[PDB]
């Protein structure tokens, strides 16, 4: 355990919708609902010091780059803004979406790309030095969630079709369909390996996926269960644990949980939340785990 | 000195015991392969 | 309450303060003239460097049927026999301790060898599935 | 050297033979004079077998000794008597005393080893675990490798 | 004590064989994909 036992993250005036680990993990940067992303220095004393304006509304999806130097963030006015972590400018933002950005992912390892998915089918790749979209993949219902592979040669995306999808991006086609959810996926996330992609739905269940070149066929790898879906239909995400041992996922009945990656069992099921969850991070280094929410606040866990 | 060489020599004797049955598997495995 | 040289119940306590162990005088005083260190820990110490130690005595009821006669002819026959047979006894028990630790040592190096045998055998074999 | 006791919970004829395979192939004074000769003899030196046989009609000195003697244990029966009678417990009351502190350090010697045995216990199942772990990968790989190949 | 000091060395070193032994079967795994992926490129 490093200096956290729990503390509290505040400032956000709605809700948190996503929250991710600095690289280095030293640093964090969250943003919701708020059109705001706050930075609070993780270590000593745990307080933010820049923010990151420039949106017109909720900044759905955060991340950040394998060396975390580059952070972009989806927000639900179609337009995705990249700030630099350090000196935080708007610095390169790209527009081609004719409705809400749902979520985007950064390819890690090779050439700068990023992937985008919205309400209007659509799923789109760019190239942050083009200021144009250079692929356009129409599904027909509203895209939610938005993965790379490690190799940066496929995207994973989750809809409402409860069918996760596979995009080739040599021959732009459908390369896989995955069946097993009841209900719409709302969030996605490959292992550090690139070897596993965990998922959330409305159906009541979290299902990890397994994608590799030689694969069963049949990729039901894992289900794990206690994460509720309500009313609210609050976009939902997951995360591995930096050793991909541990699983997060936040729920509507403000419970964090975490299974144990190998024996599927519940390792940690944290309170402390007063409205729905709406991510949990997990600290890079360090057994830290920083939980996001509707209630306006959040957790620094340690185990 | 007599204590301490009798239990290590039993320990170290189930060593053999583990041992000499993964020998085994890793010959039908290869074998039959 | 016993003494840590002979395995008497002493009559005249003596503990050591270089090592906390109680002995019975005549014995630690034999010892420290024969070589002039403590017994058990091997440390040094002198005649001057003992303490000697104060408790209610010790009382043995000698028994009722008791005389000059049978303590110099029963009684101190049976002490010079239990001393004779036991250490002689004690002796054999050594012998065998050092013979059946020859049979633990040689069968133990020759389950070093085994061992040993048996870990090329089977690392390789495991190797050749993988070929 | 190394072989884990608590975790091995899973022969010993067999590896006998294996074993027994392999071994077919591979300061006193006169003092401690007259006292081993008594050992190694396995006999007692005698004693003065004469006070208690004697015989009525050097008999004046052997009578007079007899009354003194006599005379002695009276007054030893009543000094042994008198030490008897009322120390005739008292050297129980210090052999509890002795043998309770025999007793207390037999717990003492309890105690540790057996924490030290929990200890080791513990220690195992740490890793027959992680040997677990690493023969799952190492049986993924096997598969892995071959489907691989079987493809190409 | 000195067997708890054997069981102790048991521990360490039993681990790290098979943790090395572990990372080379990681390996093979790493590769024999990539050769598959290939498969795609080709088509």
């Amino acid at each position: 355990s490093l200096q956290a036992p729990i503390m509290l993250l505040s400032g956000h005036e709605g809700e948190v919708y996503c929250c991710k680990f600095h690289p280095n993990g030293s640093t964090l940067a969250s943003a919701g609902f708020d059109r705001l992303i706050l930075l609070w220095n993780v270590y000593g004393d745990c307080d933010n010091y820049a923010t990151l304006k420039g949106h017109s509304g909720a900044v759905m999806e955060l991340h950040y780059n394998t060396d975390g130097s580059m952070l972009f963030s989806a927000s639900t006015d179609k337009t995705v803004a990249v700030w630099d972590s350090e000196t935080g400018e708007r610095v390169k933002r790209l527009k081609g979406h004719t409705s809400f950005v749902n979520s985007c992912y950064p390819a890690r390892r090779g050439p700068q790309l990023v992937c985008t998915g919205s309400d209007d089918g659509t799923v789109k790749l760019w190239d942050i030095r083009k200021k144009a979209a250079i692929q356009t993949f129409q599904n027909t219902y509203q895209v939610l969630a938005v993965t790379f592979n490690d190799t940066s040669d496929q995207i994973i995306s989750g809809g409402i079709d409860n069918d996760i999808k596979v995009w080739d991006l040599r021959q732009n086609k459908l390369t896989y369909t995955m069946r097993g959810h009841a209900d719409s996926v709302t969030g996605l996330s490959l292992s550090s390996e690139g070897s596993y992609l965990l998922s959330n739905a409305m159906d009541n269940t979290v299902r990890v996926w397994d994608v590799r070149p030689f694969a069963p066929k049949e990729r039901c790898v894992k289900i794990f269960q206690g994460n509720v879906h309500n009313f609210e239909k609050n976009l939902l995400r997951c995360s591995w644990s930096p050793d991909g041992s541990k699983i997060a996922a936040g729920s509507a009945d403000r419970f964090v949980y975490v299974w144990d990656t190998t024996s599927r069992r519940i390792l940690y099921k944290l309170p402390g939340h007063a409205g729905s969850i709406n991510e949990v991070a997990f600290h890079p280094d360090e057994p830290i785990i920083i939980s996001a929410s509707s209630d306006k606040r959040l957790y620094m866990g340690e185990i | 000195e007599l204590s301490h060489a009798l239990y290590q020599h039993d320990a170290a004797c189930r060593v053999i015991a583990r041992l000499t049955k993964e020998v085994t598997a890793a010959r039908e495995a290869l074998a039959t392969l | 309450l016993i003494c840590s040289i002979s395995n008497e119940v002493p009559e005249h306590p003596c503990v050591s303060p270089v090592s906390n162990h109680v002995y019975e005088r005549r014995l630690i005083e034999k010892y420290i003239a024969e070589n002039g260190t403590d017994p058990i820990n091997n440390q040094p110490l002198s005649e001057e460097q003992l303490i000697d130690i104060k408790v209610a005595h010790p009382i043995r009821p000698k028994p009722p049927s008791a005389t000059s006669i049978p303590a110099i002819l029963k009684a101190l026959q049976d002490e010079w026999d239990a001393v004779m047979l036991h250490s002689f006894t004690l002796r054999q028990q050594l012998q065998t301790t050092r013979q059946e630790l020859s049979h633990a040592l040689y069968q133990h190096d020759a389950a070093c060898r085994v061992i040993a045998r048996l870990t090329k055998e089977v690392t390789a074999a495991r190797e050749a599935l993988a070929t | 050297v190394d072989a884990l006791p608590y975790f091995d919970q899973g022969v010993r004829e067999a590896a006998a033979a294996l074993v027994e395979e392999e071994t077919r192939r591979y300061t006193d004074i006169m003092r401690n004079e007259f006292e081993r000769l008594a050992a190694r003899q396995p006999i007692e030196l005698l004693s003065m077998k004469r006070y208690e046989l004697p015989a009525p009609s050097e008999c004046v000195n052997n009578s007079m000794a007899q009354l003194e003697h006599q005379a002695v244990r009276i007054e030893n029966l009543e000094l042994m008597s008198q030490h008897g009678c009322n120390a005739w417990k008292v050297y129980n009351e210090n052999l509890v005393h002795m043998i309770e502190h025999a007793q207390k350090e037999l717990q003492k010697l309890r105690k540790h080893i057996q924490d030290l045995n929990w200890q080791r216990k513990n220690m195992q199942l740490t890793a027959g675990s992680k040997l677990r772990e690493m023969e799952s990968n190492w049986v993924s790989l096997v598969s892995k490798n071959y489907e691989i190949e079987r493809t190409i | 004590e000195e067997l708890k000091k054997h069981e102790d060395s048991a521990i360490p070193r039993r681990l790290e064989c098979l943790k090395e032994d572990v990372q080379r079967q990681q390996e093979r795994e790493k590769e024999l994909q990539h050769r598959y992926a290939d498969l795609l490129l080709e088509k």
